[PDB]
RNA sequence: GAUGUUAGGAGGGCAAAUCCGCCGAAUUUAAGCAUAUAAUUAAGCGGAAGAAAAGAAAAUAACUAUGAUUCCUUUAGUAACGGCGAGUGAACAAGGACCAGCUCAAACGGUUAAUCCUUCGUUUGGUGCAAACCUUUCGACGGAAUUGUCGUU
RNA sequence: UAAAGCUAAAUAUAUGUAGGAGACCGAUAGCAAACAAGUACCGUGAGGGAAAGAUGAAAUAGUACUCAGGAAUGAGCAAU
RNA sequence: ACGGACCAAGGAGUCUAGCAAAUGUGCAAGUGUAUAUGAUUCUUUAAACAUUUUACGCAUAAUUAAUG
RNA sequence: UUGUGUUGAAGCGAAAUACGUGAGUUUUCGUGGAACAUCUCCCUAGUGCAGAUCUUGGUGGAAGUAGCAACUAUUCAAAUGAGAACUUUGAAGACUGAAGUGGAGAAGGGUUUCUUGUCAACUGUGAUUGAACAAGAGUUAGCCGCUCCUAAGGGAUAGCUGAAAAGUGUUUAAAGGGGUCCCCGUCUCAAAAGGGAAACAGGUUGAUAUUCCUGUGCCAAUAGUAUUAUGAGUUAGAUGGUAACAUAUAUAUAAAUGAACUCCUUUACAUAGGCUUUACACUCGGGGUGCGUUUUCUUUGCACUUUACCU
RNA sequence: UUUGUUUUGUAGCAAUAGUAAUUCGUAAUUAUCCGAAGUGGUAAGGACUAUCCUUGAAAAAAGGAGGGAACGGCUUUGUGCUUUGCUACUCUUAAUACUUGUAUG
RNA sequence: AGCACAGUCUUAACGAUGGAUGUCUUGGUUCCUACAGCGAUGAAGGCCGCAGCAAAAUGCGAUACGCAAUGAAAAUUGCAGUGACUGAAUCAUCAGAAUGCUGAAUGUAAACUACACCAAUUCCCUGGGAAUAGUGGUACUCCUACAGAAA
């Protein structure tokens, strides 16, 4: 039984050896079962859970690393970009929508809508 | 018939797969059962 | 009323042409340079049997002039034509039967 | 559109589900050189071959295959006369 | 006569005209001219009239697993930043 | 024009209570029924948003005049329509809610498209642990555009 | 001042989701469905479409023991 | 003549609009404060309370197709 | 407003020297086990049932009644079992009568299959039976099929119509392949009886077999280079016969040069009639082997005496 | 090197299998499996005759042909083309070894 | 140990059958309030799976009645088992990771787990070392830019 802050810290090579071992015992786990034997068969849940653990560390570094890899250069693949809703992602961006003419502009610096009191 | 489409044979393995009871040790803490003969699968 | 076996028909239902067996469209060769100015002449190797139609139908082979080959007509056959006779079609071509002309 | 993750492909363990021990497949170990394998649907012969050789050192002659009732792949994979069926099933069980 | 109007002819009442329509998973899908009643799925819609409240409403959404739309419910009163986490303890 | 599995993108389907176009009945009422009514409705087809649609007068009035649209109270079951039968049926003013105005075209600018987009870069500072995000102006490149972009009013 | 265009608010919401309520219904009522309900089941199909809630404070009190019965059961000088 | 084998439970002049009459109530040549606004009320309260000395309905005048 | 409840509320059963004229009201005993009134006045409504061939549910008399009638037919003994007319075994009498309740398949069904249990219900009598219930198991293919081809035909493309939905499907089409510029050319689906690459026998299990095992075959595929080896041919492609035509037997008849471009053949086809050949079927006689009859007759009656694909 | 006379072999498959028997510890030994015909039931094939105002699919796939484009090997001139000295030389089936992504079903 | 005729009908008590009544109610209904689109970044819907013993419903997706992270924080249990003395047992949250076959479904098809073509592909170390027949891409229409042919 392994906790996935430990194994954090372990290359990619000591994650999948050690995902290829538990997957290993999982097998025979579950010859063991297919045969009469079912004395062990409570630990299938906990080396299932650990190969969980062990795959969730995995692909979280490997995501990581390939964000890394496509930091900035504008054109990163799709399940990169941001996975807003379609709608979201379709819309006019903030400047587009609030942008404005020359005349709008220099009329609204102008005159703008201002403060006051009225006694 | 014995000539059968995968899906078809897969959907029969189901059906016969879920007409089994409930288990013992989980009714000491089915209505949905069928019998080949009284109520046909349809499907 | 409901609508009549005559008004029926020109749905083509049923009343399509029972034409599985038919051998083909019965029409003479399309017009070319050779039927225009001269004559040409092709072998008739069959007299067949149209199961839709009465008349025998005869499969004319002509030789191609725009390319090396043959091609096969389907000729309405007028009575006297045989397997082996040399049918010419063109304005060229000599008055007897079996033969293609202007009129 | 990349991937980051492990490949998903189905591999030896989960190809290979467990082996057969009811009394016919018991019996055709001794009888005909034979080992009765369950699999996922999704293997074939040549998917059974090779898992059953990189996951026992043995080939085999021929694999035979059906699709169980249960959603299952039943292999019936004769091993090569060279070696034997039953120190085979001694050493997996 | 003997294969009569009834018991008789209903003995020749094998060979179905529909099956089970990979789109809706209904046994409507006829077999000779390769349509859903119920679906009509090799059209790209879904074949559904305003006459039929009922048939609306026992294949509208929410019928299933929603198995998207219910995982971005409540992203609205949350507001997280696409790729962001709690902070560590 | 054609063609490209050239680069980057978009549409398709679901869902509909409210909303926008189309298409479009009959039951019913008339104590029958045909115009009429039901009804510019139901059914059918298509299309959007958190609202939509309408909207800044080719508008009212006839006053001492009002001043985009929408909605509420009213006008008013009124003017009017109608086998003038059954039935149908608005508008202006008035009181309120809310309140907002604008730009193309056309005119003017050729001692000089003053415009725009693509790609590639540089730094300008910021809140994130990170992931990411907001600012940023100096270009270059390749195009589009005089069969007309931009500025002015 | 037509034959080009944009535009927020006041407006509507038998849908979905989430809150809150009521001189509402109280298991033949109230939604079809208080429950494994658009389920079981029926129809080739479009479609049609139910019934069915309540031990007790506590089963962490769900009937131990004996007798008679093949058993189901029954009876008790036995029992919660 | 028709309906009713038996029993339980369910089961039918109601709701809204509009008009009138009757009667009760308030005010009275008036009456009803509509929509809306305000206001230390904001469980109840979606109700109560309020309205800077020409909103509108009905009434206060009839009659005529009608200029009137 | 002012009350009753665990020292027992509502409800319900039977009632009362009770009140009322009457709808009713109020009490008692029992049962019940948690709520209930308000008649002080008033507000409110989904407010009062004998009927509607009323709705839903339950239950009667009919009535232990009609009935449990096609398919000629059962019997003796034993086993199992609590229990046997309808479970199993042996014996008998019969039936189906190769146009079969006999073997194989399709459609349809979907685990009913098999083994072991097993009887609450079902198996319209019984039931120890079962297609019921329960636990496990069981379906093995290069050669059997699908898969491929095309048919009647369906869908779609181009258009063109139509508000669309849809309708039609070459009606102004610039619409992958071949050789090396030219030539050909809508796509796709539609047959488990049509067309079609290639398998036989013996054996084997509780349950699968042209699928497993054994033996023997067959079909298709088999890249490039290099070594060998088999064969031909050649000092750029063999030879016999007058002819019809024939010839490569190497483990294996593999090789007899051959492009573009063509032209054919096979695939590939109805019905009727008889004649004919072959295989299988049936039958007769002989021989052998076994069994049967045997008061009498009987050189006797019966059974076996087999041989696949491939070459 | 041909024509007659004999032996063998169910022509190979093949008897080793199958069947029916006799025995033996309880898995083995043994012996047989070969001489002549008849009827015409079924199926298929053949060669025919007849009938039609009825003439009784297609394609995948395979084959045959007509035609005659191209042409040895080692080396070399010059610019695929004339050339020089020399002859043991091309196709076909099988196996092997290495490359080819793992080179049968 | 003896005695009632039987049946039919009436009454009472106690039972059987049945499920009314009363009392309950994690449900409905109506109003009010607020927010409001999901989808080629593959939706809704449909299949198929997933637990130690596991049918349905519920939940989830080959990491499959749940992983990680964050807050709480000792239980969870039918058995087996797992838990600290708090990233561990279980709740809640839920942003990271993952999300089978389909479906507008989009390489061609579809009562096929049938068939294409193009890149071989994926992983690991810091240019090598492995393993894989596996993985991606290819619809129609349209826009912008580009490309090379044409009159």
């Amino acid at each position: 039984n392994v906790k996935a802050y430990e194994l954090r810290t372990l290359k990619k090579k000591e994650l999948l050896d050690k995902l290829d071992e538990l997957k290993k015992e999982l097998s025979g786990l579950r010859i063991s079962k297919a045969l009469g034997n079912s004395a062990k068969n409570s630990k299938i849940h906990g080396v299932r859970k650990n190969v969980a653990r062990v795959l969730t560390v995995y692909n979280q570094k490997r995501k990581m690393e390939l964000r890394q890899l496509y930091k900035n250069k504008k054109f990163k693949p799709y399940n990169l970009r941001k996975k807003l809703t379609k709608n979201k992602r379709l819309q006019l961006s903030p400047k587009q929508k609030a942008a404005m003419t020359l005349r709008q502009k220099k009329k609204v610096q102008n005159f703008p809508q201002r403060k006051y009191l009225v006694v | 018939g014995s000539i059968k489409r995968f899906r078809l044979k897969q959907r029969l393995g189901k059906c016969r797969r879920q007409n089994r009871p409930v288990p013992h040790w989980y009714r000491l803490k089915n209505t949905k059962r069928r019998h080949w003969r009284r109520t046909k699968l349809g499907l | 009323g409901r609508v009549i076996r005559g008004q029926r028909k020109g749905r083509g239902s049923i009343f399509k042409s029972h034409n599985h067996h038919r051998k083909g469209a019965a029409k003479l060769r399309h017009l070319d340079y050779c039927e225009k100015k001269g004559y040409i002449k092709g072998l008739v190797k069959d007299i067949i049997h149209d199961p839709g139609r009465g008349a025998p139908l005869a499969k004319v082979i002509f030789k191609r002039t725009e390319k090396y080959g043959k091609k096969e007509e389907l000729i309405i056959a007028s009575e006297g034509m045989f397997t082996g006779q040399y049918i010419s079609c063109g304005t060229k071509a000599p008055l007897s039967v079996g033969n293609i002309l202007p009129i | 559109i990349v991937k980051s993750c492990h490949s998903k492909t189905l591999d030896k363990y989960g190809l290979i589900k467990y082996p057969l021990t009811s009394e016919k497949a018991m019996k055709k170990i001794e009888e005909i050189n034979t080992l009765v394998f369950m699999c996922d649907k999704r293997a074939n012969k040549k998917n059974i071959k090779k898992s059953v050789k990189n996951l026992f050192g043995i080939e085999c002659d021929k694999v035979n295959v059906l699709n169980t009732l249960n959603g299952d792949k039943k292999a019936y994979v004769r091993l090569s006369g060279e070696h034997d069926a039953l120190e085979v099933a001694n050493k997996i069980g | 006569g003997k294969a009569g109007k009834g018991t008789g002819s209903f003995g020749k009442r094998n060979g179905k005209t529909h099956f089970l329509c990979l789109r809706c998973g209904k046994r409507s899908y006829h077999l000779q001219k390769k349509k859903c009643a119920s679906c009509g799925y090799p059209s790209a819609k879904k074949r559904r009239f305003n006459w039929s409240v009922k048939a609306k409403r026992r294949n509208t959404t929410g019928t299933g697993r929603c198995r998207y739309i219910k995982t971005l419910r409540r992203k609205l009163k949350n507001k997280f930043t696409e790729g962001s986490t709690p902070k560590p303890k």
